[PDB]
RNA sequence: GCAGAGGUUCUAGCUACACCCUCUAUAAAAAACUAAGGACCACACGA
DNA sequence: CTCTGAATCTCTTCCTCGTGTGGTCAGGACG
DNA sequence: CGTCCGAAGAGATTCAGAG
């Protein structure tokens, strides 16, 4: 029907048009006859009939009389449902202003009149006088006058001077104001203004004026003169508890307003004193304010146990209004809820469902089939048959349940795997059974967790809950390409116990025929599960294309492994089931089955694995006993020796040899060493303790300890948890964070002392308290991420662009964190990437990199592959298929339609729950070294001291792969030449980290250029170097003359002949910074590299991710250069230290006011380039974006987010972060308007400006120059072009007001705006329908 | 355990009041809506937002269809959206469904 | 009873379209009087439609052609 | 309810989306048709 | 000497479902 | 029988002092 929703400003004529009556009386109902009031809020002739097809006076309710108006009562016989559609209006005696526009973020009416909000607040509430239509007198139109001042002015001149008071004054002012004349005047003043301070207000005011003149709105419509009322049904007033009949917060406010209006009318007609009339006007204005938005002025109308009343505005915003509680999260029918149970007998695609629950979930189907089969005739008879629970009913239910999937759903469904389809299997209990394997994707738990059962109804729903959501089709997680069905606890223990070996068990050396004989031998009892034998096994290999070749051979393996071979399908080889088969082994087995074979055999393999694991874990009888926890025997000796060391350290502290901090550190270190030794001893006494008689001398074997079996396999429990049970607990921490000196030297098997238990309670309470708020923080972050990327659907196929990000292996400096074989797989090449061999095109321009293609790049050792990224796509309103890459959950190219916004938002939101809420550069291997931007100058000593301060040490091996990367600061002493094969384990650059030496670029003589001694040069006796050194004090440390004479070191000769830097005619000058120990006194020969000076020198949890995604500025942003120019101190740090950075040819003297306390890393004579750190600190994302580019910001934010996530262990593909980054930088500010209609200061959507530029470039016109902007996710989502999606996120009132003023029209097309409307979302199976609808239009 | 196929409607006309004491339906919260949107789910979202919760001309139609044999659906428009439209219109802001 | 629909999605890579093209077949077998082209193995209409799609008997083009033939027959019936 | 009227029953039952039957002045012979009020606040608990 | 960067002042937001318990209001004469 | 009677950041602001 409708194609778009349009918002605007309501006119009094329109308000009267909506109204179907005129509410006058401040009553609701009669508490005797309980009938609609004559002219009250609950009326009948004004709004509609109370009972269907019946009049109030109960006269001719024929029902054939509809559209007839009974004159006895005054109502028209119609349907009752018309009482929730028709509205009424109240005629205000005096004009009243709308609080939503008066008191908001920009103060709409204040901005329009260019008057401070305080004066408007005063005059609106009848306090002060604004004199409209000033005239020839002293005061003007917009002058503000005091009460006594108003009286004096009136007594002075009684001319057209009109000092009005109340909202009538504002109405008259708005009416008198001519928008067009103000428009041109404001534009002229904007041209006149030179700076941007006044320009900001000018632009805002001109934008408001243009918005008012564009849309069909009037500036005087904001002052309400006719107040509409909600339809009566919408405000119920029908509790009917003990006859109370009185529960409407809204109704009370309406009665207040009506009573005030009636009293004002009575006083006005009675010609009451002006003060009384004004007081009643104030009361009316306050009542209207409370009715619209209660609590905005500062006071709150209340009285119900002193609780604020719920106004109309409170019923729209917040988490309880009809925008996030009843429009998004609609409660549904055909639903259930119960507790979970294991039920291992189930297959993978089905689940348990209680009979009593199913008989109520599927009642309509039962009615239908009962009527069809003739068992019952009427719906009442079928109802009775159902309630009687007759035997026939169950048989019918077994037919309507055969292939009817249900959507089992947990409460905190973070990722898409939360709600999964399942075929029902009817059971007799009272709990929905869940297949054990799918208890991991759900995050399902069996400590009383509750699930919800929904029932798809339509044929499309039943087909979809079979081909899109069934548990069999969800094998790979959407975020990371890893299996989601992983054997967790019991099956892995059973398989581990099954596939092991004992050095001497019954039935050793026997030559078994086959797996059948192995099973027969184990079941009979003539042999044991784990005993090395020789059994022939037929291994099927699919090396031939689609052909299974049989290879029968006598492989040496145990009985248990041979039994498991039957479960394994044909295609897989035998080496998978010959190992110990822990947990990673089982996961890899499942993954290899999914790779070599199809999805169809994988499900059966998983089910058989689970069955066999359960059976052979039950047969094992693996139990934990006190005797199993073996305490290492050397524990007491280790503890005694550690205590002796502690006593020795205390003795040294008493003698004064060491300090308190040194003593503390030494005690901590020795206790940590003791803990390490205890853990090592415990492990050595548990892992291989068993010694068994191998037909002769005893032989050591991997132990069969139940704890060790539960820890080595991976069922439940890591090595640290085993350590806490036999070894010492460790050094526990104090609440603040300090490590307590005395560690807990008692395990859990032994007794724990009272003090030790208290120290443990510290950490336990800290952890629990952290999790309690971790949950909420993760929830909020996930909600923001979902709302920022809701409208991203892959519409087009190929973007056709030629740009893309450059993916390279990331090396922090120690090792390669992520190889290129993982950041490129699943992505499409941006261009023709070629192998290191020149003119050798290895990979074509546009090819999806499958596993084989990635292997080819690794074989040729390519370490730089250009990859198309979703931030480089050009298709407007949705990314293309090729730019995105692989589905990451299916293995093929992404199908047109799959919503990649919600998927990525959930993928970045789900791991957030487990994320915590709170020198000598060495070399690893042998290879060549590289140095970029190197200022190499060899000193007299013969060392490679480099003036360059932002250069790096990239060690490249013989194969070209970058093994490691480092950084060397100003004047770094090197040890190896650039491009020279270095040795192993040596220090490439052994510079002193503390000092900051200022070396000589050129040799010669020293001249004190602007360094008169005493002020900046201070040759105090330096006993550190054995000679008085001319230490340059800090910029503020030195005297005023020191700042006046900026420390600079010129190069001269014996006769003061200035020697220039080779390349530039100007003499070489070294502008030394503060705290610089200059050694060479004036008139001393220097070497080309001799060190002159010497300067001895954030959270990473969920808040870090939130700050990264919200683009929050750090505490001390890194001051970077806005242009490439020579630095020069503007002044002597007088208040704000200036820095004149002007280019060589460029004349622009960009000046930045750097605070004095901020450390200035730059010199006073260097030449920084655009994007060079001047003040050390965190780099703000906005500066990175505006300086380097969008690709650089993307590479920064993705890398930082991945670094935060990689620490805990979770893995997320980078494209999920990249789509969020793309959704962030959707806005672009216009720099040059060109020939388009865009203004200068205007945040226009990037897609719109790109479309306009393309249209202009198609013909002979110029486009428009823009500048990309990076907003936070909480701000970019709030600045969309739709007023019904932004109003669903935050600050509903502000968004609604801004939309209403501008008269915007949302064209839907989103993925949430259609959820609100209630039609097909244009993402999933509704994409075809929506594109057909667009085709029709 | 609590399963209800149908029950008395609320003031907003949403059929599930909620809870066990008064026959109610489990809330399909925003999180579950996002989880459905992640899949190709589009028809089940419509049938869980319009014809299952609040559509006075849709629920009865679908009940009659179900008890007759064909599992079709008439989309309609949620009653809560009309309630929202009336609430905003009563605020002095004119919002309309343009065609 | 179709457990996995991988064989069915071989016909329609989009997968969203596969649901749309099977809904038409399921409605034709449920509402309309059209007999299934595959041996009815005591399965509901949805599974029958999916199985028919797997064998290559039902797709968008074949179903549209059958609808066109029905339209031509209706034209002949109405003279 | 063919229109008006009455209606078996299986609350109530020409509208709630409704629907059907027989009958000619007014009720009485008969089967098939469908789901009604929920305003706010504190406290406790589970995954 | 007028707007730099630097305070200053109000404003909005803070998981997601269940299981439940208890307490619950405008304003009483009046002609 | 009515009828009257902490927090954490962001916006949204000034204040300003130097070059
Ligand atoms: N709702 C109509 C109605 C009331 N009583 C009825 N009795 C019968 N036999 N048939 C009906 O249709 C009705
Ligand atoms: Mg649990």
């Amino acid at each position: 029907e409708f194609d778009a929703i349009k918002i605007a400003l309501a006119s009094p004529d329109m308000i009267r048009s909506w109204s179907f009556g005129e509410v006058k009386k401040p009553e609701t109902i009669n508490y005797r006859t309980f009938k609609p009031e004559r002219d009250g809020l609950f009326c009948a002739r004004i709004f509609g009939p109370v009972k269907d097809y019946e009049c109030l006076c109960g006269k001719y309710k024929r029902l054939k009389h509809r559209g007839v108006i009974c004159e006895k009562c005054g109502v028209e016989v119609t349907q009752t449902k018309v009482r929730r559609e028709r509205m009424g209006h109240i005629e205000l005696a005096s004009p009243t202003a709308h609080i939503w526009f008066l008191k908001s973020l920009p103060s709409r009416i204040g901005l329009l009149l260019d008057m401070p909000l305080r004066d408007i607040e005063r005059v609106l509430y009848f306090e002060s006088y604004v004199v409209i239509e000033g005239g020839m007198t002293n005061l003007e139109r917009q002058q503000i006058l005091t009460e006594e001042q108003y009286l004096d002015a009136l007594e002075e001149f009684g001319d057209e001077f009109d000092a009005k008071m109340g909202a009538e004054a504002i109405q008259a002012l708005l009416k008198s104001m001519d928008l067009e004349q103000e428009c041109e005047q404001l534009r002229e003043e904007l041209n006149e203004t030179n700076s941007e301070t006044k320009r900001k207000k000018l632009t805002k005011r001109i934008k408001l004026l243009e918005a008012f003149v564009q849309s069909g709105n009037k500036p005087e419509w904001m002052i309400l003169t006719v107040l509409p009322v909600l339809p009566p049904d919408l405000r119920p007033l029908v509790p009917l508890d003990g006859g109370r009949f009185a529960t409407s917060d809204l109704n009370d406010l309406y009665r207040r307003v009506i009573n005030r209006n009636n009293r004002l009318k009575r006083l006005l007609d009675l010609a009451a004193p002006d003060i009384i009339v004004r007081n009643e006007k104030r009361m009316l204005q306050e009542a209207v304010d409370a009715l619209l938005d209660n609590g905005r002025r500062g006071r709150a109308i209340t009285g119900s146990n002193k609780r604020p009343l719920k106004s109309l505005a409170d019923m729209i915003k917040g988490k309880q209004g009809r925008f996030r509680q009843n429009l998004l999260g609609k409660r549904v029918d055909y639903s259930g809820r119960s507790v979970i149970t294991v039920g291992p007998y189930l297959r993978l695609h089905q689940c348990g469902l209680p009979k009593k629950m199913a008989l109520e979930l599927f009642k309509p189907f039962i009615y239908g089939k009962l009527e069809l089969r003739g068992l019952a005739t009427t719906i009442k008879a079928a109802k009775k048959m159902v309630e009687r629970e007759e035997a026939v009913v169950w048989d019918i239910l077994d037919e309507v349940i055969r292939e009817h999937p249900v959507l089992l759903n947990r409460a905190p469904t973070l990722h898409r795997l939360g709600i999964q389809a399942f075929e029902p299997v009817l059971i007799e209990g009272k709990a929905i059974q869940l297949h054990p394997l799918v208890c991991a994707a759900y995050n399902a738990d069996f400590d009383g967790d509750q699930m919800a059962v929904h029932v798809p109804l339509t044929l499309e729903a039943q087909l979809e809950a079979r081909a899109l959501m069934m548990s069999t089709n969800n094998i790979l997680s959407p975020a990371n390409g890893e299996p989601i069905i992983v054997p967790s606890q019991d099956v892995v223990l059973g398989l581990y116990y099954m596939t092991r070996d004992c050095v001497n068990a019954k039935g050793e050396g026997m030559v078994l025929t086959g797996p059948k004989e192995a099973e027969r031998l184990y079941r009979s009892g003539l042999a044991s599960l784990h005993a090395r034998v020789k059994v022939r096994i037929t291994e099927y290999e699919k090396d031939a294309n689609g052909e299974l070749v049989a290879k029968t051979s006598l492989k040496d393996t145990t009985v248990g492994r041979a039994i498991l071979w039957m479960i394994v399908p044909k295609g897989l080889p035998y080496s998978i089931v010959n190992q110990a088969l822990g947990k990673k082994a089982i996961s890899k087995m499942l993954n290899t089955c999914y790779r070599i074979l199809g999805l169809k055999p994988t499900v059966i393999f998983a089910d058989q694995i689970m069955y066999t694991g359960f059976a052979y874990a039950a047969r094992s009888g693996a139990s934990v006993g006190i005797d199993d926890m073996v305490i290492p025997e050397k524990k007491h000796e280790i503890i005694s020796e550690a205590e002796a060391e502690v006593a020795e350290i205390q003795e040294q502290f008493q003698s004064g040899l060491v300090t308190a901090g040194e003593r503390y550190n030494k005690v901590i270190d020795i206790w940590a060493a003791a803990n390490d030794r205890v853990s090592k001893a415990m492990m050595d006494n548990l892992q291989t303790e068993t010694v068994i008689n191998r037909d002769g001398q005893e032989e050591k074997q991997v132990s069969f300890n139940s704890i060790y079996m539960m820890a080595d396999s991976g069922a439940r429990g890591s090595a640290a948890q085993i350590r806490q049970l036999a070894g010492m607990r460790g050094l526990m921490a104090k609440p603040d964070g300090s490590i307590i000196e005395t560690p807990i030297t008692a395990n859990f098997r032994e007794g724990l002392n009272v003090l030790q238990y208290f120290i443990s309670t510290h950490g336990a309470r800290k952890g629990l308290a952290d999790t309690a708020l971790k949950t909420a923080n993760s929830g909020y972050l996930t909600r923001r991420l979902v709302d920022v990327a809701q409208d991203l659907v892959v519409t087009e196929d190929d973007c056709g662009t030629h740009e893309g990000i450059m993916m390279t292996p990331v090396i922090e400096g120690g090792d390669v964190k992520e190889p290129l074989r993982d950041r490129v797989l699943g992505r499409v090449t941006a261009e023709d990437v070629l192998k290191p061999g020149t003119a050798d095109i290895l990979v074509p321009r546009n090819t999806l990199l499958h596993e084989q293609w990635c292997d080819l790049l690794e074989e040729n050792s390519v370490d730089a592959v250009k990859v198309r990224s979703v931030v480089s796509c050009d298709t407007d309103f949705g990314v293309c298929a090729h730019c995105y890459g692989r589905d990451l959950a299916r293995g093929h190219i992404i199908n047109k339609g799959e919503a990649i916004g919600v998927i990525a938002a959930q993928s970045i939101g789900e791991p957030g729950t487990q994320l915590t809420m709170r020198s000598s550069i060495q070399v690893k291997n042998k290879g060549s070294i590289k140095l970029s931007n190197v200022k190499s100058v060899v000193n007299s000593s013969g060392k490679l001291v480099i003036t360059s301060r932002n250069t790096e040490l990239k060690l490249i091996d013989e194969f070209g792969r970058t093994k490691e990367s480092y950084k060397v600061p100003y004047g770094a002493v090197l040890a190896k030449g650039d491009g020279e094969q270095v040795a192993g384990g040596e220090t490439v650059a052994n510079w002193d980290p503390h000092t900051m030496p200022v070396i000589t670029e050129v040799s010669g003589f020293v001249r004190f250029t602007d360094m008169i001694d005493g002020q900046t040069i201070t040759r105090q006796t330096d006993e550190l170097t054995g000679l008085s050194s001319l230490v340059v004090l800090d910029s503020a440390e030195r005297t005023a003359g020191g700042k006046d004479l900026r420390p600079a070191l010129k190069i001269v000769d014996a006769q003061g002949n200035d020697v220039l830097i080779p390349g530039t005619d100007m003499p070489a000058q070294y502008f030394l910074p503060g705290k610089a120990i200059v050694q060479l006194e004036d008139g001393v020969q220097i070497s080309s590299g001799d060190t002159l000076a010497r300067i001895p020198q954030i959270t990473g949890g969920l808040p870090r991710v939130a700050d990264l995604f919200e683009a929050r500025r750090p505490k001390e942003p890194a001051i970077l250069a806005e242009i490439s120019g020579i630095v020069s101190f503007g002044k002597e740090t007088k208040g704000k230290r200036r820095l004149v950075i002007t280019p060589v040819d460029g004349s622009d003297p960009y000046e930045e006011m750097i605070p004095k306390w901020r450390q200035l890393n730059v010199f006073e004579g260097e030449r920084v380039e655009r994007g060079d750190v001047i003040s050390d600190g965190p780099e703000a994302p906005h500066d990175i974006l505006r300086l380097r580019g969008v690709h650089a910001v993307t590479r920064y934010i993705v890398n930082e987010v991945q670094d935060v996530y990689r620490l805990q262990g979770v893995k997320i593909n980078d494209k999920h972060i990249e789509v969020i980054v793309r959704q962030m930088l959707r806005k672009a500010t216009i720099v040059n308007a060109g020939s388009s209609d865009f203004l200068e200061g205007e945040q226009v959507e990037y897609s719109r400006v790109k479309i306009a530029n393309r249209e202009l470039e198609a013909n002979g016109k110029v486009g428009a120059t823009y500048s990309r902007d990076l907003l936070g996710i909480t701000k970019a989502s709030l600045a969309t072009e739709s007023f019904i999606s932004a109003a669903s996120f935050q600050e509903t009132t502000r968004v609604l007001t801004e939309a209403a003023v501008a008269g915007k029209r949302d064209e839907l097309r989103g993925l949430k705006e259609n959820v609100i409307v209630g039609r097909l979302i244009p993402a999933g199976t509704g994409y075809a329908y929506h594109q057909d609808r667009m085709r029709r239009r | 355990m609590h399963a209800r196929s149908t029950g008395s409607y609320s003031l907003v006309t949403q059929q599930p009041l909620g809870g066990k004491a008064q026959f109610g339906g489990q809330r399909f919260g925003e999180m579950e809506v996002w989880a459905l949107e992640a899949y190709g789910a589009a028809y089940t979202l419509q049938e869980m937002l319009t014809v299952k919760s609040d559509d006075v001309n849709g629920r009865t139609k679908m009940y009659k269809n179900i008890v007759d044999g064909n599992h079709q659906m008439e989309p309609g428009m949620p009653e809560s959206f009309n309630v929202l439209l009336k609430e905003i219109r009563s605020l002095g802001i004119n919002i309309e469904l343009e065609d | 009873a179709r457990v996995t629909v991988q064989d069915a999605v071989e016909k329609i890579g989009n997968r969203f379209d596969l649901v749309l093209v099977a809904a038409r077949r399921a409605r034709q077998m449920q509402v309309g009087g059209k007999d299934p082209l595959v041996p009815e193995e005591n399965d509901k209409t949805t599974v029958i439609a999916l199985r028919e799609i797997e064998e290559g008997l039902i797709n968008n083009q074949i179903l549209d052609v059958r609808e066109r033939q029905e339209q031509q027959e209706q034209e002949a019936a109405e003279l």
